[PDB]
């Protein structure tokens, strides 16, 4: 009953349908960074008992993401040559 | 509460498990003796360079 | 120092409370685990088989392409997880 | 006229040959260093035995 959804409610047929429907200029990026920051943050981080795992996820990300950066001057050392 | 397993996955793992037993054994078997010439080479070549060093110093 | 000891001696204590409150967890597990004393059964081999056989139906013609999304990712994340024990043997070796 | 395996037996043959498989790529690896360097020592051995009946002729 609907052109656009979820991109999981659609399916694999109609993948492309969903894919096409769809925008992509850099204000539709904006205005999809926005949202998942919103989503995290009004569910995860706006609540009257905020935890650690309402902030220990961005941390364990950004790690990831400075690992990945890394991994070039890192296949110098393998402990191991044939892996 | 345990769940009965949808008996597709049951039998698709433990085969898995035993070829990668046996693609283990294979590869180790297939690969030392090249790794190990290959040190063996590299020690005589040090040697070498370790004598060059002596007499080139 | 004795006492230090005297307060090891606790701690094996403490220690033993460790293992006692571990083991009903532990046996939680276990119950999961206690389903197989002995290899599974050579009984349902029939039901995959023909599950894969009703795979490869819905494949060859083009029908699964009307599923959902959810249910593939679902599917090849098991299929990834059965996966690992590939690399997990690699390890035995 | 092909008569019908008593299945006990297909059963018990084609694992005992996979098996065989195993067994054999393990004995290969397991066996080829011990062989090479036992070898090799000989050979230090022997070029030594040679050199004595140059000098010790
Ligand atoms: C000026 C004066 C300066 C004085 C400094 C003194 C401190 C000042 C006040 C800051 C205190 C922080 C408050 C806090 O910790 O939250 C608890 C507190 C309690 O929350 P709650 O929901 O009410 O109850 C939660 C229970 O306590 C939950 O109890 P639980 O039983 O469920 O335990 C859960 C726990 C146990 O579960 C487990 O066992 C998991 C085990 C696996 C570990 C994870 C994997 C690790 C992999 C390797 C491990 C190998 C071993 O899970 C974890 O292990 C999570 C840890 C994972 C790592 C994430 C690290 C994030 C740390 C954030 C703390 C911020 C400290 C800032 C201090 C300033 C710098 C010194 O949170 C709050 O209420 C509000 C938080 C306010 C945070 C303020 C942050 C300010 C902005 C800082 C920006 C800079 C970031 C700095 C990063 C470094």
């Amino acid at each position: 009953p609907l052109k656009d959804r979820r991109l999981l409610e659609v399916k694999l047929g109609e993948l492309p349908s969903w894919i096409l429907m769809r925008d992509f200029t850099p204000s539709g990026i904006a205005g999809a960074f926005q949202r998942g920051y919103y989503r995290y943050y009004n569910k995860y981080v706006n609540v009257k008992k905020g935890s650690v795992a309402g902030l220990s996820m961005v941390l364990a990300a950004y790690v990831v993401f400075n690992y990945c950066r890394s991994y070039k001057e890192l296949k110098h050392e393998r402990l191991r040559k044939y892996h | 509460p345990p769940v009965q397993v949808s008996p597709l996955i049951k039998l698709g793992r433990y085969s898995a498990l035993f070829l990668g037993v046996a693609y283990g054994a294979k590869r180790y078997n297939y690969l030392k003796p090249r790794a190990e010439e290959e040190r063996r080479i590299a020690a005589e070549e040090k040697k070498k360079q370790d004598e060059l060093k002596r007499i080139e110093r | 120092a004795q006492f230090v000891r005297n307060l090891a001696e606790k701690a094996p204590v403490l220690v033993n409370a460790a293992v006692t409150y571990s083991k009903p967890r532990l046996a939680t597990f276990w119950h999961y685990a206690k389903v197989e004393l002995v290899p599974p059964t050579p009984a349902e081999i029939p039901t995959a088989i023909q599950s894969l056989k009703k795979i490869v139906n819905s494949a060859q013609t083009g029908s699964f392409k009307q599923l959902t999304v959810k249910e593939a990712l679902l599917n090849g994340l098991v299929a990834t997880e059965v996966l690992m024990w590939f690399y997990v043997g690699e390890i035995i070796a």
